[PDB]
């Protein structure tokens, strides 16, 4: 009846589909194909007399300990006087890696080699360079030997690891040019806002300009600390803090007034600010307010507690980087492109490993384009031949482009189609140049890759340039037409010369044209309405696609577009680069064109502007522009946007790569989004060998990620043996695992002395286990506690804790965040004080991360099952307002709710732009000072609109519970004004997103590359541009945010002038 | 009114185009190519254009593409479309944890024939040094040589293991191979009929024009 008794048959009661939740595994640990080594293990000991003796010993055992007993146990074995003293000898065996590795640390252990098979040869150190051999450290760090690249064919590979070099000896040239100082500079760049100029709401808080400052000291014997409370202005500089500092320790009734000023210059620049509890330090000349730090405090209402720091007890601890080149240290005579007449040919063969039903399919081909991200001519096909079963052509594809009028960053695309039955296969893409400017002639095999998740368009573009690493794929080949001679790209001179040429050749063109279009006939001076039909478009966001009409429009005004910097990147779009008689004269624009902003010149590095000389312009834009606080903002769009660039050594990797080697900061950061990348094949190689090249010259800072590396790795495995050997356990055998595990001297010794990844200035003490635990998802994500190690941690955390999660992909809450804590800045540098709390996130690692644990801050729904009453009939709607009057007693209450009120709005104008996953109780938070924030924030620019959906969603949706907090008690409280300031707050939010709404977009459209399915083409960016609207008027755009915050409310959002 | 961005787009996705409507900016637009619009009207000059080309004008239009008993049909296309979609994002899932698992095998093999070879560097170099210990002295003897008898007979009979172990590895990557091109298989079977039972449920939705 239930039913109509219809028996499903197929269903097998046993057996699962992961529903009845934790995602993509496993890499393996200490030994081949087993997690972690038994404690005690059996090593085979192969001596340089063929013998084997068979040792036992502990998986944590040292091999100063292996080796120590093994000339002990040796002797009763025979052969022994064939054997040198143990110190002659050196350990080597295999990894999982599958390279020899020779073991020149002896106190490593044996738990730690990741050793493959339980076994160690015995050898006398050969390559007598032991120095060079800490490449070990290197490839350690990048997670791939380095050994690996020596044996790469490719010249473009070893041409990058040569030339790159270049870089690098110029950066440690910066870093030791006024040493000791500069040293300290690298090492503890300034952390600092790029305005000195403070935001009125900040400086309100200071009584006209002046914060109560904590100087600290220490004496004897390096114990107890004394506090010198000033009292100074916000903009003066440490060097003047340092001083009122030093007066007040050194006042006395002994010393004069004369006598003290020059006790204090003899003492003055013997000493620097540290922050109180971290690694933070004020080494340059910066108002104290430009210091984060600072800034921070006197918004958190705090007072600032620094440190007074000697120099040669900070110059004591930073040792020489002393820079040590490695062992790794076109053609003559060519003919032009533009000499060679005729059209492309392109001949296709034979495709050989293609899976297809001969059931289900009927017929397959190979589909072709030009391309320059969008493409230079028709789209065309072959044949349908020997369908299916054994696919073989032997076609000449015929493209109707002259060779000459090939841009310089042209390519193939090409992929394999099924049969309107339309479907693809396999795709992959070739640089119709190559990286020595050489057009490319010959046969070529090309490994293909496999379509992905969303991409249903049949051939790929965006998609990387290149071959499949992997060779068990689609290898279809090719022939590329040859011209008796390697074919080159022409110089800057030639094509400056054909501009100037086809400049001179147009001023003589008469009168009409039919689609004259194109060209002006206008003259040099031109028509006011014209003037303002350009500064219109200017305007227009990157998404709002240009009609031919405004292309052409463009193209002929391209003289006026000088006025108009800002227009570039629209100009460039309606250039035409199947015709090099304009793309050479737009060489020669863009050689001299008025250098932009960062945030308008970062669109120039998407996959939308593949040209050289147009993201040489951007590179330069950034060189004179972008700030070493703006770069490390943007850090992880600058290292996605990598993907997109055609060859290994560039204009931006140079830059990037040079600011890293510059800066310990971004260098920090840059190798943790370099490295957490290195499992996708498709940039393994790249970013594999740009961290090479940090690694190489970052000095002391790689025996620290190589720490840092060394605990997550550990970690990793923790959690791997908790989600697959140690499930269907109880919480309480896992935790046994779990403190047992930790216990180990190994981890002990990984786990304890080592920095933050998270931000590096915290330092990582003694691991606290009483205080560390699997926490209660699925995913089993580790809750971990450390000491503060810091002088005085007490002045600011005596703990340190933060989660580290197997499970989920880490990099869209990362991006999320990121974009957050620009809507923060943007609000708050327009005096728009709306308080988000942008928490710590970091993928390092496929689906592996690090999240900030922010102390004092509850789940909503924490919040309403503490304050629930037993008989659990039904939640107060109070009960969130009962527990923060609660926190925030007396005149507190009133600053407490200004705090959640102001929050509230930001977080609500901030995810319903984004889009976000809807909220609820138990991805809320709010804080015991009435902070509210959201976290685990799901798919971002709605993601499950691809099933059923112009939703236009509203994910915070204010139920009773915020409405009654957000207006002190009142009673149906839509209408007190203390929700009037609220609506208020959200329209002057919204607002002012939208005129930085072009940065949004052009955020999102770098991070295309990355494979995140939330972000596979430029119309899933497109939701951004309808939650934003930027069709319509800001007025009309007020009114749409309104609507749609009345209609998901029912009721509230109709009265402001707007 | 009765083929007349982000919905046109996606009407785009996968000859073909339609007519669009800031009215101070144009009034209407043919888009894929966005062309800005006498117009004596603008159903007058797109029937010109769909015979003909659009050289002439810039150096064709050749496609211009039951109230309650279609409603159950979109909750019902739509019912096996996200069947169908999970399907297609568990094998996408096996495909590639698959060919990690291949891989990982692939470098196992290397680290395994890197292993072997330092053994039978091991029992070569033991050759060379025991038997010139065999050919000195002579008269050791028995307690000599049949300790390095001993030592050397495990050397062999654990390369044999090694060996062993090599091939049981080898074996299961041609397995394993196997299933990999299978999944691709069905995954290129799916995927055709995916897209028509994706672009049916458009067509259902957009005639009617949520349970479901
Ligand atoms: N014109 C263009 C360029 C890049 C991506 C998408 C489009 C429109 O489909």
């Amino acid at each position: 009846s239930y039913y109509h008794h219809h028996h499903h048959h197929d269903y097998d009661i046993p057996t699962y589909f992961q529903g009845a939740s934790m995602p993509p595994r496993p890499s393996s640990g200490e030994l081949w194909g087993i997690h972690l080594m038994p404690p005690r293990i059996l090593v085979e000991c192969l001596l340089p007399n063929g013998m084997i003796v068979t040792l036992e010993c502990l998986r944590e055992a040292t091999l100063i300990t292996i080796k120590h007993e093994l000339f002990k146990e040796a002797r009763k074995y025979p052969l022994h006087q064939l054997l040198q003293d143990e110190s002659s000898y050196i350990f080597v065996s295999v990894t999982q890696e599958a390279e020899r590795e020779e073991f020149f640390d002896e106190t490593r252990r044996l738990c730690d080699l990741r050793l493959f098979q339980p076994f160690l040869k015995v050898i006398e150190p050969v390559g007598n360079r032991e120095e060079k051999i800490l490449n070990r450290e290197i490839g350690f760090a990048i997670g791939m030997p380095v050994c690996e690249f020596d044996m790469v064919k490719d010249p473009e590979v070893q041409d990058f690891r040569r030339n790159i070099l270049n870089v690098c000896k110029e950066a440690v040239d910066l870093r030791d040019l006024n040493s000791p100082h500069s040293r300290a500079m690298y090492v503890y760049p300034p952390n600092v806002e790029s305005s000195p100029e403070l935001p009125k709401h900040i400086y309100n808080k200071l009584d006209k300009g002046q914060i109560i400052v904590v100087i600290w000291v220490i004496v004897s014997p390096n114990n107890d600390k004394q506090k010198y409370t000033l009292k100074i202005n916000h903009d003066c500089v440490p060097e003047q803090v340092i001083a009122e500092a030093i007066r007040k320790k050194t006042r006395s009734m002994l010393l004069s007034s004369e006598q003290l000023k020059l006790c204090v210059l003899e003492y003055q620049g013997k000493y620097i600010l540290k922050v109180c509890g971290c690694d933070e330090y004020f080494l340059e000349k910066y108002p104290l307010s430009q210091y984060k730090y600072i800034r921070s405090c006197i918004m958190l209402g705090r007072m600032p507690n620094l440190m007074l720091m000697a120099k040669e007890s900070l110059y004591s601890q930073l040792p020489m980087d002393c820079f040590t080149m490695p062992s790794y240290s076109g053609e003559t005579s060519t003919k032009s492109l533009w000499v060679i007449n005729s059209a492309l040919r392109i001949k296709i063969l034979c495709a050989t490993y293609v899976n297809v039903n001969i059931r289900d399919i009927d017929k397959i081909y190979v589909r072709t384009g030009i391309y320059h991200g969008g493409e230079p001519l028709c789209d065309n096909v072959n044949t349908q031949r020997v369908p299916c079963s054994n696919p073989r052509w032997n076609e000449w594809l015929n493209y109707d482009i002259y060779i000459p009028d090939l841009p310089r960053a042209a390519r193939l695309c090409l992929s394999i189609c099924s049969v309107e039955e339309h479907c693809p296969l396999a795709w992959g893409n070739i640089n119709l140049f190559d990286y020595t400017d050489t057009l490319v002639s010959g046969k070529m095999a090309l490994n293909l890759w496999p379509v992905p998740h969303g991409l249903e368009d049949l051939l790929n573009p965006i998609g990387v340039t290149g071959s499949n690493p992997n060779k068990e794929t689609p290898c279809l080949e090719l022939e590329f037409d040859w011209f008796s001679s390697v074919v080159k790209f022409p110089d800057m001179s030639v094509i400056e010369e054909h501009a100037n040429w086809s400049v001179s050749r147009e001023a003589g063109f008469s009168y009409s044209h039919a689609g004259l279009s194109n060209r002006l006939a206008r003259d040099n001076e031109l028509r006011e309405n014209d003037k303002e039909q350009l500064k219109a478009i200017s305007t227009r966001d990157p998404l709002s696609e240009i009609t031919e009409q405004e292309k052409d429009f463009l193209w002929s005004h391209r003289h006026y577009c000088v006025t108009i910097p800002e227009i570039l990147p629209k100009l460039l779009l309606s250039v035409k680069w199947n015709s090099r008689d304009e793309v050479a004269q737009m060489y020669c624009l863009v050689k001299d064109w008025p250098p932009i902003k960062p945030e308008q010149a970062m669109e120039l590095l998407d996959c939308n502007y593949p040209d050289p000389m147009v993201r040489g312009f951007a590179v330069r834009c950034l060189e004179k522009y972008l700030t070493d606080d703006k770069l490390s903002q943007y850090l992880i769009q600058l290292v996605q946007v990598l993907k997109y660039e055609q060859y290994l050594d560039n204009l931006l990797v140079r830059f990037l790569l040079k600011k890293a080697l510059t800066n310990q900061r971004i260098g920090h950061f840059f190798f943790w989004h370099l490295k957490s990348e290195m499992h996708n094949k498709t940039v393994s190689q790249r970013f594999g060998l740009l961290l090479e090249s940090y690694c190489r010259a970052c000095g002391m800072y790689l025996k620290h990620l190589n720490r840092q590396v060394e605990a997550m790795e550990k970690l990793i495995n923790l959690t791997d043996i908790l989600k697959q050997e140690k499930k269907d356990e109880t919480q309480k055998v896992q935790m046994k695992f779990l403190v047992e595990q930790m216990r180990r001297p190994d981890f002990m010794d990984a786990l304890q002395g080592f920095l933050s990844p998270l931000n590096p200035a915290h330092q990582l003490g003694n691991l606290r286990l009483e205080e560390c635990r699997i926490m209660s998802s699925a995913k089993r994500p580790l809750w971990l506690n450390w000491e503060n190690p810091d002088i005085m941690s007490e002045l600011l955390f005596q703990n340190n804790e933060i989660i580290f999660k197997n499970g989920d992909d880490l990099r869209q809450d990362m991006l999320t965040l990121q974009i957050i804590r620009i809507m923060e800045n943007i609000w708050q540098n327009q005096g728009l004080d709306l308080r988000m709390l942008p928490y710590g996130c970091l993928s390092i690692g496929d689906c592996v991360g690090l999240i900030e644990v922010v102390r004092n801050s509850h789940t909503i729904m924490q919040i309403q099952c503490k304050g629930g009453l037993k008989g659990a009939l039904q939640f107060n709607s109070h009960t969130l307002h009962q527990w923060l009057k609660d926190k925030n007693k007396g005149e507190i209450y009133d600053a407490a709710i200004d705090l959640f009120t102001r929050s509230c709005a930001g977080y609500c104008v901030a995810t319903f732009i984004l889009g976000i996953g809807d909220r609820h109780n138990s991805n809320i938070m709010v804080k015991d000072d009435g902070q509210l924030f959201h976290i685990d924030f799901g798919h971002f620019l709605d993601h499950k609109k691809k099933k059923f959906g112009k939703r236009e969603r509203v994910p915070f949706v204010l139920t009773q519970d915020f409405l009654i907090v957000i207006s002190k008690g009142a009673q149906e409280c839509t209408k007190t004004r203390e929700f009037e300031r609220f609506q208020e707050m959200c329209y002057k939010a919204y607002l002012a997103i939208r005129q930085h709404a072009n940065l949004f977009i052009n955020l999102f459209s770098m991070m295309l590359g990355s494979g995140m399915p939330e972000l596979q083409s430029f119309d899933d960016i497109a939701y951004i541009r309808k939650t934003l609207a930027l069709d319509k008027t800001e007025q009309e755009a007020l009114e749409y945010f309104m609507k749609q915050m009345n209609d998901a409310h029912h009721g509230g959002w109709t009265t402001k002038m707007d | 009114q009765d083929w007349y961005r982000e919905e046109v787009n996606e009407k785009l996705r996968d000859g073909t185009f339609l007519v669009r409507d800031t009215k101070m900016h144009g009034d209407y637009t043919l888009t894929n190519k966005l062309i800005k619009i006498k117009y004596s009207s603008v159903v007058e000059l797109i029937n010109h254009y769909r015979n003909e080309s659009l050289a002439q004008y810039n150096p064709k239009l050749l496609y211009p593409v039951n109230i309650e008993a279609v409603g159950k049909k979109l909750h019902e296309y739509n019912t096996q479309f996200q069947e169908k979609s999970r399907e297609y994002d568990r094998l996408y899932e096996e495909y590639t944890r698959t060919s990690q698992e291949i891989q990982m095998k692939r470098t196992a093999i290397e680290a395994f024939n890197e292993t072997i070879k330092i053994f039978e560097e091991q029992c070569q170099t033991q050759e060379r040094y025991s038997k010139e210990y065999i050919e000195k002295f002579k008269r050791g003897n028995e307690k000599e040589i049949q300790r390095i008898m001993h030592n050397y007979d495990k050397l062999k009979s654990r390369i044999s293991e090694i060996i062993d172990s090599r091939r049981r590895l080898e074996e299961d990557l041609k397995k394993q191979a196997a299933e990999y091109r299978e999944i691709d298989k069905r995954m290129n079977s799916i995927k055709p009929d995916l897209i028509q039972l994706r672009k049916t449920r458009d067509q259902y939705l957009m005639w009617l024009t949520n349970e479901w």
